[PDB]
């Protein structure tokens, strides 16, 4: 089964971003759910097809989980209030978007991406991600 | 560290690999203490460093050239520090 | 050949014990563990043991849980047959702590990963022995 | 295809950052640590294709300039355009005098010395490691 354990690949970056956001105070982090998700991603699958399937399944799940961890209104609230947003002029929407998007945060995420690309070659980032996840869970239980 | 303890704690393939290596270190004149520590560090290196990656393969292949002062077959307790220092040197003032 | 898949069984039990969901009977579980560790030379005896152990293990786990005895369910089960499918689903969702399930899953993955490096049986037996000592002290 | 053959040091941009650090130290620059880091990250990003490298340099030049201008207290291009019509009325002699007053020959000489130092040191040491380290350090100081 040793040969079938494949590190969190691109999902390492997903978690790093989450950690960064948690640290910045933008995320309500649910430690156990994220650990379960990580466990799901680390689970040893022998077949290449199962790996593809996992990636496909993991993408929506990861997104959902990320959203859940965010302070963002549920898709239901957006759908019910979305009809009010459709009446906003394009200029207002752009203004809202520019105010909402912190270009500094985007830049940080980018820097993190480059760092991750660079570090993933030297160090097993998965080990750290899992360690931090374990640690965060322990903190929530203590 | 043929110690009844490793036989009880580690699975047979892992134990066999560790023992093989340990013995290899002893054959090349490393003290028991140094050999154990060497095995420990190796394990640590495997855990944190993707030794399967083409980069680490190249570095391992050129180990004798890059780290002439460090004998891979005779580990010394301060070998990690020596690796760090040399690596820092290679990273900085080492261009020719 | 160590406690193989039964290591996970005990780990789950330990986890539940720690969470307060299980009344752990240390002696019965030790005996069960002893039964599982008994060296059998033949591959067939090993299969038999697994078959026997499955009902025993389940019985023991149930016994260790706060769940009503099969007798109580059978006697009250006729009252549950009248519940609408929606109520049953609601009851089931309320009863199942999705967090616990997730924890068990995580434990499983951890176990799969660690079992490749370390003999988990040694730890399980050590904890069992320790828990028995605590109950006698 | 290890993305690795494609990691190239900050080349000439090392000098750009050194100059910035020197100016920051002199108190002439309001250094925005995160933006400069992002820029550095952009420059270090591994690109496999030679064409993408050329493109990066082309893009990086205006960005680097813009960022350098931003980090300086210099009036925004808008202020210059709106007040520029007032500067067009200045006699060539005045403009030269203003320029001579504005340009500190000592600072130009320092930049030149720094350039020579960099060319000389770059032969022995990887300056990129230092530039990135200082950038990271400056960012940490702003967060502490």
């Amino acid at each position: 089964l040793w040969q079938y354990w494949r590190g969190l690949s691109g999902w390492n970056f997903y978690f790093l971003v989450k950690f960064g956001l948690l640290w910045a105070g933008y995320l309500n982090f649910h430690p156990l759910l994220n650990l379960v998700f990580a466990a799901f991603l680390l689970m040893p699958l022998p077949r290449y097809s199962l790996h593809r399937l996992r990636h496909w399944i993991a993408l929506p799940i990861g997104f959902a989980l990320f959203w859940h961890d965010t302070w963002l209104p549920g898709p239901e609230s957006i759908m019910s209030q979305g009809s009010q947003v459709a009446g906003f002029s394009t200029d207002y929407l752009i203004d809202l978007v520019t105010r909402f998007i912190n270009w500094q945060m985007i830049g940080a995420i980018f820097v993190l991406l480059v760092a991750w690309l660079f570090l993933s070659q030297w160090i097993r980032i998965t080990v750290f991600v899992v360690a931090i996840l374990l640690w965060l869970n322990v903190l929530t239980l203590a | 560290m043929g110690s009844i303890l490793t036989r009880w704690l580690l699975i047979p393939p892992v134990n066999a690999r560790l023992i093989g290596r340990y013995r290899d270190y002893r054959r090349h004149g490393a003290s028991a203490f140094s050999a154990t520590l060497g095995c420990f560090w190796m394990i640590l290196a495997w855990i944190f460093i993707p030794l399967e990656h083409p980069r680490w393969q190249r570095i391992r292949a050129e180990h004798k050239n890059l780290y002439p002062h460090i004998n891979a077959s005779r580990p010394r307790p301060l070998d990690p520090v020596r690796y760090l220092i040399q690596t820092c040197w290679l990273l900085i003032g080492a261009s020719r």
